[PDB]
């Protein structure tokens, strides 16, 4: 239909097939290389001579200069599973095209893909309930969480780097307001200090800010303090109805002018007062912070005194230390207590570069603490950060529920032999599917057999036939490539993980290959 | 980056440009490679005489055609080779073949005053040219009775006429100076007065 | 909006290639633009058949009714129409007339063939339905003639029967044409066992219209004579294929002289030798000569002296029918020739014809193998319609010499077909029973065209017909510029037809339609 | 690499060059299937000029497409060196080396490098090799046998009626054949090309057909019985090969030298006529001389004064013809004359066709020379029709040349799939997956008539694969009900010899494409 608009690309339905194809066949082929714990290590460079070493499949597919209509797909879902779960994403583009490529060799036989798409709902059902019924709970323990943190450790990561951060996750998610409530880490954060080993990142009981004494004569160290959790304005500020001075006479200046800083001398002689009240004498701490500004005049009247004062600092930062400290934020002066006072053990300052910190620990009993990344490279720390991201995905995914599956294939092929025996039972040629289907999980682990450097089909084989009587609980080794029990060494993956692979790959299965005809439509010519 | 920016939005640098020019020229390079195979079977007429090295098939309708043409041609072309010895003719008939002389026919009116090896040389080399082209009046004689007192300082003179209009001049030994003066300039000279059609280097 | 094109066949054409794919590509696509050409020349050759002008590149006008030449000058770029006007000009080689019907009946066969493609059929279903109908008419069609050509000799005759061609060109006068033809042709027809469309040429001179115009047993040269004397009554016509004069070598026949009364009888020996020979041929008894190449001033002097008639002509095509007209012969050297191989004509006058030169030969004989007709009008195209009027009714003859079968006119034999067809065809197996009823139907285009010319109603004379045809009549057709339904019989206006002409449009147009429903993929290479 | 040094080098690595080649084959074989079987499409290909051949000859149809890979380059060439050879069945040879490439892409999906699968690829060769030779049947030729086989072959690149019509023509034609030499070659026997008629009026004729007539309006157009002079004298004017001219002192001079120019072709044409008298010219004795030099009208007029008949330039190799048609002794000058040169035709006349006017010579009494006559509406269906002619008389060649006709329509090769599947569990290892494929690659030859036919692919195929195996005859394939049955009981054979240079081509071709490695433009730097 080149006629309507000249300028307008028409493609039949084997023509979308075809391209469909080829984009999948480029797509899986090149994410092959990015996956278990001896994957390849990719390297990008953004539009600025700015670059990232990444394992992700999202950052490798939203980095990539890639202007299609398959990939577009493929992006918006793997986003998708990234924001909502966030590890071993690379499996769900993999099963998706691995899934194209089989119905190719069929649909190229003749058979029409609504049928494949009847057999693919059928397997999905299938291996639902076969996962279903393998799935096994075990009680969420330290060590339990420390195997499965391992397990997505080594998944995107090396092994030092997983050896330190197994135990700062299982640390960090110990950390909780309630334990018996769900646990977030807006409470938790992740802030970069770039100066140190990659060895020297760690987790610190409290929150450290990357901004400090705007009023610079202040102390250098100070321990037993009280916080002062304020949202006022402690600047000067002007009235939002306009108005102006008048008088005549340079007395007349100055009366104004002295008259003029009297509210928010008020304002932090209220301060000063309570905080003589609440403690006197005898050095004891007392931190005044306001997320808006202060200005210099009641900056200075307040260094003068002995109180330490913070301004202009992240908002979500006062409403996690209203937990953090057992304070109250103030939101105005109308009346105040002691009570919405918090408090801390040792604070001190630390410099670097050109800015300083404010370090906030000793923490009666931290209910939030903060992760601190030390590397040399900026890709480094936020690569660094991608993996703690996804370590404190996977130990939510997994205390989330109380259930958890093998993986490293076994699973994948105890529901492929699962199938494979129940396949007579289904009918028509959507039967040929099924078994696609099956070959559908087959890609996951003869991957990592390229992934090792072994004959895919020899191992393939081996394990397959490691099948005793009953269903083994059997996966792939990564030195040996022998058979081996998954309860032995302990590594798992969550339920959900896999229910939701399944959902998606079938869906967008379904409409890539339900698709009849490719238009590039809305040229005004 | 910014600069294609630029480029969708504005031209103010130009940077795409000039690079169909060269793309132009390789397609023509590679085009004109087939005109020596068009004209394979189209310029020898020795073919038949080649035969068990040039036939492959015969149609015998277009290439006894091309027969048919080629005797034309070959006919046509020799039944004007009446010349090849140049001719002293009197300056009593001159009027007579400054005009009388055939529309179409060049006429390389030479004139000259024998004794010098100027004059000498060029005789001979046209002389020697009449051997090759008998299908051009050659004129020699002496200027003195052809033209009356004549300065003999003013030859040897080529004229080239034809229908009474000077179409090419060649005046005194000026254009003609040295004995390294040789054949195949003289035919070159004549070519490039338009009567031949030749190749030389220089 | 971003995306590339297939990989595969889409990525290994030319920059230039272009294809065409399918039921949806290449046969919609075919379909439309041959109806399209169809529709183009559908409003021609008929008793009304409009004719239509056309400018070609070489800036030539050209009037034709006739769609052979219209056709021939239009180019395209599109295959099928290239397919089309190669089976026009198979049938112009077969009789040359009629260019019209094949277009017609194309298009109304491409048009059944897409509904039946829309309905779902197998392209070999329609085709062998198509063929089974195609001689399943074949076989149909001989039984339907009436009144066959008996002699092709008569005067009466040949104007009744070459008049019917004539219909196709000018409206407003038919005996005048009639009588031209048919008495040039009876003279033209040896009559005994061969013909050839050569045997007849014409003339055109420019002046007066049409009613001035003749035939003369005898041909028609615009040369003029080089010596005084011309236009004896009757006499002898001597020729000489060879040129008029003297023996020359063909090598160089230089020579030489060593003293004086050479030169002295040089050319007294010359004009002596050409002066023998000349007197020798007139010495042959004639008058009247004819030469091929070019004419020697002293030979003429002689010729002068001897009183001869001198003409030389350029066409050896004329040189060599003057020797079957007149009874001349070749004779390649100077030679006095035998009376046994002399040329004779009752008269052959130098004249003028409207103010242009003219050689006239006519015989009281009424002899020769070629008789000119001398044609005359005021513009080169009235020339050129009148040319074709003539050559339609000339073909019509010489096709007609043979093959003497006659087919009603009127388009009754369409319908009568149409009706036959149809009936057979609601009998047929299988799934082919569709195609052989919409080739029956498909003869309803002709009488579609037949009457939106004339003006009046297409589908009330249509059904009129059909109702009429019901009653079983192969000789009922529409009256011409009736601007009101009514039909009549057509055998007594002697409106016509030969068997050969449809039955070689019937051909041709079912093996075309064969063909382009075989094709399945179109592949265009760059263009030139 | 290379491409460091040539800035303009087009480099294409393995993969790539195998992705590349496995592209281009596809697109061929996706293109091609369309063709082979008498249920293929016919195609339109038009030039630039609007030159327009309308085939289903797979050999033309490559060279009238807009061709740009030099892999398709190369098959191109091989398929027309096969096309040159025998001329029938091209697009098998194609469709299969470009599915061979296609299961060999299935399995080097797995690793699986390639020279392995060559070298089982060429040990199932080797015993399909024997299983064929040891499956043909024999029997000697016959009027049903080659009748059938040239039905048979004839239709891969022709309709029906034509087909039959031309089997009928070419019955009557390989019988002036000798009984045992093998005298058939395509220098023997010639075809003309008229555009005359219908297709219903195509015949053959034992005798010559010559497009030359007369030169004179005297001539013969019609010879009861002729004697045949062939001569290659030259009868036309020539020059003295010293340019010797004529140099004399009066006019009668130049006619005593225009005499004594004369007098040489006054003598031949004076022996000639003598020999014509001598032998006989009376009561209806016609007599023909053939030339294929030029003739003066002099000598034209000198001849035909009293009516014989001879014409000029035929074809070089109508000399043979004559020869071994009229019988007369050909000749090169009348050194040596004798009646016994003179040959014989017991008919001779002529037909003007348009333009050209046509002379025919019949009535041989043992003709070794026969021509082809085709009438059709246009060029382009006569240009088919010469080409399926071609290909038709090649089949007939090829079947007459042996003695054995192997089955044809699909059993054949199922056959070969059975016994190889037999013979792979004894191929020593991963090879036999391999020589499975290779056994799937022969499956194509039937589908592709499966999918022509537009029967369901699969069903079909179980079906004749079972009906072999059940059995040890060979069942063919039904094209009208698609319902398996044995196709030599119904006059369905295929020549033996060219299957065989067909497999071995093949596997030649399709060793050379599985084994590139890099694909290069070097040059134009």
């Amino acid at each position: 239909v080149k006629t309507l608009n000249p300028k307008a690309e028409v493609a039949r339905a084997q023509a979308a097939l075809a391209v469909n194809i080829s984009a999948a066949r480029g797509l899986q082929d090149v994410l092959r290389t990015n996956l278990g714990p001896k994957g390849t290590m990719k390297m990008l460079v953004s539009g600025a001579g700015d670059i990232k070493l990444t394992k992700d499949g999202n950052v490798l597919l939203h980095e990539m200069q890639i202007q299609h209509p398959t990939a577009s797909l493929i992006a918006k879902v793997a986003t998708a599973q990234d924001d909502i779960t966030g590890d071993g994403t690379t499996s769900n583009v993999l099963i998706i095209g691995e899934l194209l490529k089989q119905a190719d060799l069929y649909i190229s036989e003749g058979l029409h893909p609504r049928i494949i798409t009847e057999g693919f709902e059928a397997a999905k059902e299938k291996a639902l309930q076969f996962l279903e019924e393998v799935k096994v709970s075990r009680e969420m323990d330290r060590e339990t969480l420390i195997d499965v943190a391992r397990t997505s450790l080594r998944t995107k990561v090396h092994a030092e780097l997983a050896d330190v951060l197994t135990e700062a996750v299982v640390d960090s998610i110990l950390a909780i307001k309630k334990q018996d409530e769900p646990i977030d880490l807006f409470m938790i954060e992740i802030m970069e200090m770039k100066h140190k080993s990659e060895t020297d990142t760690s987790l610190i009981r409290g929150l450290v800010l990357d901004h400090g004494a705007r009023h610079p004569d202040m102390k250098k160290r100070v321990e037993d303090a009280y916080i002062l959790t304020c949202n006022v304005s402690l600047e000067y500020e002007k009235t939002e109805v306009n108005s102006g001075f008048f008088y005549k006479s340079a007395e007349e200046r100055e009366k104004l002018v002295k008259a003029e800083r009297k509210f928010i001398e008020d304002r932090v002689k209220k301060i000063i007062e309570l905080k003589r009240k609440v403690c006197g004498d005898s050095d004891k701490g007392f931190v005044v912070i306001n997320q808006k500004g202060i200005d210099p005049f009641s900056l200075d009247a307040l260094s003068k005194e002995g109180i330490v004062a913070l301004r202009r600092a992240k908002r979500r930062n006062m409403e996690r230390l209203t937990l953090a400290c057992g304070g109250v934020a103030l939101n105005s002066f109308d009346d105040l207590s002691p009570d919405c006072l918090g408090h801390a053990g040792l604070v001190y300052e630390y410099t670097l570069g050109e800015e300083k910190f404010t370090f906030i620990e000793k923490c009666n009993n931290p209910r939030s603490v903060t992760l601190l990344i030390k590397g040399p490279n900026k890709h480094t720390l936020t690569q660094i950060k991608d993996a703690v991201r996804d370590g404190l995905r996977a130990v939510k995914n997994a205390i989330d529920d109380g259930c958890v599956v093998p993986g490293a294939g076994a699973v994948e092929v105890a529901m492929a032999e699962a199938l494979i025996k129940h396949k007579p039972s289904v009918k028509g040629r959507a039967q040929l599917g099924v078994q696609a289907f099956a070959d559908a999980l087959l890609i996951i682990p003869k991957v990592l057999a390229q992934n090792s450097g072994f004959d895919l089909q020899e191992t393939l084989v081996k394990i397959q036939a490691e099948h005793s009587e009953s269903g083994q609980l059997v996966g792939v080794d990564l030195n040996t490539g022998e058979p081996m029990v998954a309860a032995e060494v302990g590594v798992w993956d969550n339920y959900c993980v896999k229910k939701q692979l399944l959902h998606s790959c079938t869906v967008i299965a379904t409409n890539i290959l339900l698709v009849d005809e490719i238009m590039r439509a809305g040229m005004s010519s | 980056e910014w600069n294609d920016i630029l480029r969708k939005k504005g031209i103010l640098p130009p940077k795409e440009s000039l690079k169909e020019l060269e793309e132009e020229a390789e397609e023509e390079q590679r085009i004109l490679q087939q005109s020596v195979v068009k004209t394979y079977e189209d310029m020898t007429l020795e073919e038949l005489e080649d035969h068990e090295d040039e036939f492959n098939e015969e149609d015998e309708r277009a290439i006894e055609m091309y027969r048919r043409r080629r005797l034309a041609e070959w006919k046509a072309t020799k039944l004007k080779n009446k010349f090849g010895e140049v001719l002293e003719i009197s300056g009593k008939d001159y009027v007579q073949e400054v005009t009388k002389a055939g529309e179409g026919l060049w006429v390389i009116l030479h004139l000259y005053k024998q004794g010098i090896p100027l004059c000498a040389l060029i005789n001979q080399h046209l002389s020697g040219l009449a051997r090759k082209f008998p299908d051009v009046k050659f004129i020699k004689a002496i200027s003195t009775t052809c033209i009356p007192n004549y300065p003999d300082r003013n030859l040897p003179t080529i004229f080239v006429y034809l229908e009474g209009d000077i179409k090419a001049q060649f005046i005194g030994p000026l254009v003609f100076g040295g004995m390294n003066l040789t054949r195949d300039e003289l035919e070159w000279k004549l070519s490039e007065s338009g009567a031949i059609m030749t190749d030389l280097e220089e | 909006l971003h995306v590339p094109k297939a990989p595969g066949f889409a990525q290994m054409l030319k920059e230039g290639a272009k294809h065409f794919s399918g039921l949806e590509e290449a046969v919609y696509r075919n379909i439309q633009a041959c109806k399209e050409l169809a529709q183009t020349t559908r409003t021609a050759y008929g008793p009304n058949g409009m004719n239509k002008m056309v400018i070609n590149h070489l800036e030539k006008l050209f009037v034709t009714n006739d769609a052979a030449t219209i056709l021939r000058e239009l180019e395209v770029q599109h295959p099928a129409a290239k397919m089309i006007v190669m089976a026009s000009h198979m049938q112009e080689q077969e009789v040359g007339d009629g260019t019209n019907f094949v277009l017609v009946f194309a298009g109304a066969l491409l048009e059944l063939a897409e509904e039946l493609l829309r309905i779902g059929l197998s392209v070999s279903e329609v085709i062998e339905g198509y063929e089974i109908a195609c001689r399943k008419a074949h076989e149909i069609l001989p039984n339907l003639v009436c009144c066959s050509a008996k002699n092709l000799r008569d005067i009466d005759e040949v104007s009744s029967l070459l008049r019917t061609s004539i219909m196709s060109k000018q409206y407003g006068n038919e005996v005048f044409l009639a009588k031209l033809i048919a008495q040039a042709c009876v003279s033209i027809f040896p009559d005994s066992g061969h013909f050839n469309v050569d045997n007849i040429r014409v003339c055109k001179i420019l002046g007066s219209g049409i009613s001035s115009s003749s035939v003369l047993h005898g041909m028609v040269f615009k040369k003029e004579t080089e010596g005084d004397v011309t236009s004896v009554k009757d006499a002898k016509i001597a020729v000489y294929s060879c040129p008029f004069d003297g023996m020359i070598t063909e090598t160089k026949g230089t020579v030489l002289i060593k003293t004086a009364e050479e030169l002295m009888n040089f050319s007294k020996g010359e004009e002596n030798l050409m002066d023998a020979q000349v007197k020798a041929i007139a010495d042959t008894g004639a008058n009247v000569v004819v030469t091929g190449g070019k004419v020697a001033d002293m030979a003429l002097h002689y010729a002068n002296k001897y009183n001869i008639m001198l003409v030389r002509l350029n066409s050896k095509w004329d040189l060599r029918r003057l020797c079957k007209t007149v009874g001349a012969t070749a004779l390649p050297r100077l030679t006095p020739p035998v009376l046994e191989e002399m040329g004779h004509c009752d008269s052959v006058y130098l004249s003028e014809v409207g103010d242009t030169q003219v050689v006239v030969f006519k015989h009281e004989k009424e002899d020769g193998a070629i008789s000119t007709i001398v044609l005359r009008g005021s513009t080169d195209n009235l020339m050129d319609d009148i040319e074709r009027a003539v050559d339609d009714g000339v073909n019509t003859f010489k096709v007609l010499t043979r093959d003497k079968r006659l087919v009603p006119g009127g388009g009754a034999t369409e319908i009568e077909l149409a009706k036959q067809i149809t009936s057979y065809g609601e009998t047929c197996p299988g799934l082919e029973q569709y195609a052989i009823k919409k080739f029956a139907e498909a003869f309803e285009a002709i009488p579609r065209a037949l009457a939106e010319n004339s003006g009046v109603k297409a589908n009330e004379v249509i059904s009129k017909l059909y109702a009429v045809h019901q009653e079983g009549n192969k000789n009922v057709g529409l009256d011409i510029e009736a601007e009101v339904p009514a039909v009549k019989d057509m055998l007594e206006a002697g409106i016509l037809d030969t068997y050969l002409g449809k039955y070689w449009a019937i051909k041709l147009a079912t093996n075309a339609a064969v063909t382009v429903l075989r094709v399945d993929q179109i592949i265009m290479a760059k263009p030139a």
